[PDB]
């Protein structure tokens, strides 16, 4: 009611000075009223509530926001006094949202709530502030403030975009998909530490392309275009790298189909789907192990290797198990199972001889450690009533002398039943987080050196801290400057004369190669 | 039999003339450091002297190809201009 009554006072003073008084004196009247009333009460409202700014923001009465916007536009520094309070409220809501307490929260719901609050803030801005520059820059700085927190905010953003890209079940049409993608990239705009974002986005690309295909088949172009328009052509290049690898390996699959129709020797190449990728784009998963191979897959891999060494000489292939899938035709009907290159060896050993245990699969298999235990658990532990590998010693923890059996489980209402125990709820355990953090740290340590050796060859020399400001400004939109790290790393290249940058001879650097 | 494999979908990675066990620029080893490092340590700044991986999928000591970019810039084992994508191993 204060805004309405002060607006009525302003209007009545306007007509009073226009009729009874001289209209030439309009200036000092605005002066006194406006100045005293609004400036003194600016403090009292920044200080109050009871249906005040911080209360109307959470209630959502947009008319009051528009009224106070059109009122405080005349008083000087009023826009600042409201920007500071709305930024305080937004920072409170942010630190309440980005809170790390309550482990096990759904990240897609977290980013959904973040998008909802930023959308309501932006709509209140466009309807009340009329796309004002000051409010826009204040909310931009606010977003840049608390989004840097969490060692997992870009990771959660990547998980959200992966959940949204894997299948468009929610919002089958394209319009809402486009809007949600625009809102997602807008939210990403006010985010720092893009290196971990790109790393996790590439990991999600590898996870979504090395699995069942036909996810969207069209949204990849939109994604790469938004990446080109948002971050720029620097990682989108590796992105094209990956996609090219993909389509080229599809052509290679048709080529190998032709070359297999060329021989047909053993009953091991019935139905083969081999993918050829490069290490320059696709990194090692954990260790690239060397486990055994079932006999028909043995013959298939032998045929493929012979072909790749005969007609594609100049390069040799490496065998691994931590990637891919398969379709295990079981057999009252013939239900085909699914194994993701992990249970093939154990099931083959069971086919050769049943009634095995942990010792049998750890002695005559040359099996690794982590992934072995992982697949064992995926097959006998934490299973719903679709168990394909049962045991007599029913227990949570894994023993040694436990016999394995098989159950029918007719609950599968089809012939293609898959066991998708992998890609469960996003846990992000400590070992994988630590190893990917070390990987991205080494990536940053190599990128800073690449940038310095690419830039300082055509620039001037520094005395103490001159070129470090430039090398940090060039990496301002990438990640934090990390002064201690860059200072420790610039002094390591002094081992040879190339760009000595000696702390003793800082007068003239060697402008040679 | 009780379980018979019908389909398979392995993905086969490939390596060019990386020669796992030797660098084509300095000829030392995939490890054992480089010619511009001599001993494993010998002031290697916390072992920053690592392997560099090109898009052409060849591999050299980071140092040996870096210094090869102050003279040439087209990867000595083919002709491709050569990029700096994957690192380590
Ligand atoms: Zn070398
Ligand atoms: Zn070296
Ligand atoms: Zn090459």
């Amino acid at each position: 009611v204060y805004i309405k009554k002060v607006e009525a006072r302003i209007n009545e003073e306007i007509e009073r000075v226009m009729h009874c008084l001289d209209k030439s004196t309009e200036e000092p009247i605005v002066k006194v009223v406006e100045r005293e009333l609004i400036s003194k009460h600016m403090k009292t409202i920044v200080e109050m509530e009871n249906s005040g700014l911080v209360h109307m923001l959470k209630n959502g009465k947009t008319e009051d926001l528009g009224c106070m916007y059109k009122l405080f536009s005349r008083v000087p520094n009023g826009l600042k006094t409201m920007c500071e309070c709305m930024s305080s409220y937004l920072r409170e809501q942010g630190k309440a949202l980005v809170s790390e307490e309550g482990e096990g929260k759904n990240p897609v719901d977290y980013i959904q709530g973040l998008l909802d609050l930023k959308s309501r803030f932006d709509r209140f801005l466009l309807e009340s502030f009329n796309n004002d520059r000051l409010f826009k820059q204040t909310i931009a700085g606010d977003f840049e403030y608390f989004l840097n927190l969490n060692s997992r905010s870009p990771e959660y953003l990547s998980l959200f975009i992966d959940d949204k890209l894997k299948k468009g079940v929610k919002g089958l049409t394209e319009q809402e998909v486009e809007t949600i993608l625009d809102k997602a990239m807008v939210l990403f705009r006010f985010m720092q530490e893009k290196d971990v974002f790109e790393r996790y986005y590439k990991q999600h690309l590898a996870r979504r392309l090395l699995t069942n295909k036909s996810v969207s088949d069209d949204s990849e172009k939109n994604m790469i275009s938004k990446l080109k328009t948002e971050c720029g052509c620097q990682f989108t290049s590796k992105l094209e790298g990956m996609f090219r690898d993909m389509s080229i390996s599809n052509t290679t699959m048709d080529e190998f189909r032709q070359h297999l129709q060329a021989t047909g020797v053993s009953l091991g190449g019935v139905d083969l789907t081999v993918r050829v990728l490069t290490t320059g784009y696709w990194p090692t998963q954990s260790a690239t192990p060397k486990c055994n191979i079932p006999p028909a897959p043995r013959h298939a891999f032998e045929i493929f290797r012979r072909f790749y060494l005969a007609k594609h000489s100049g390069r040799q292939l490496t065998l691994q198990h931590h990637m891919g899938s398969a379709d295990l035709n079981a057999t009252t009907r013939k239900h085909i199972l699914q194994v993701s290159t992990f249970q093939m060896t154990i099931l083959m050993l069971f086919n050769n001889r049943e009634k095995y245990t942990f010792e049998e699969i750890q002695q005559e298999t040359d099996i690794p450690e982590r992934e072995l235990v992982r697949a064992l658990q995926s097959l006998a532990c934490g299973k719903p009533t679709q168990r394909v590998l049962t045991k007599e010693p029913k227990s949570k923890e894994i023993e040694n002398g436990h016999i394995f059996t098989v159950n029918d489980q007719f609950t599968s209402k089809l012939h293609r039943v898959k066991i998708q125990t992998v890609a469960a709820k996003q846990g992000e355990s400590d070992p994988e987080r630590k190893e990917t953090r070390q990987k991205v740290d080494d990536d940053r340590k190599h990128e800073i050196e690449a940038a310095i050796v690419r830039i300082m060859k055509s620039r001037k020399k520094m005395q103490h801290n001159v070129l470090v400001a430039e090398v940090t400004q060039q990496l301002k939109a990438r990640f934090l400057p990390s002064p201690v790290v860059i200072k420790k790393r610039i002094e390591g290249l002094i081992e040879r004369e190339y760009l000595a940058r000696t702390p003793e001879d800082r007068k003239v650097y060697t402008y040679v190669a | 039999k009780r379980f018979e494999v019908k389909k398979w979908n392995a993905v086969a990675l490939w390596a060019w003339d990386i020669v796992v066990d030797n660098c084509a620029i300095c000829r030392n080893h995939i490890m054992d450091l480089c010619i511009e490092c001599q001993a494993n340590q010998a002031s290697a700044t916390s072992e920053e002297c690592t392997v560099a991986w090109g898009v052409c999928n060849h591999a050299f000591h980071f140092h040996c190809i870096s210094r090869w970019l102050k003279t040439r810039q087209v990867c000595p084992l083919d002709n491709r201009e050569w990029e700096f994508q994957k690192y380590g191993h």
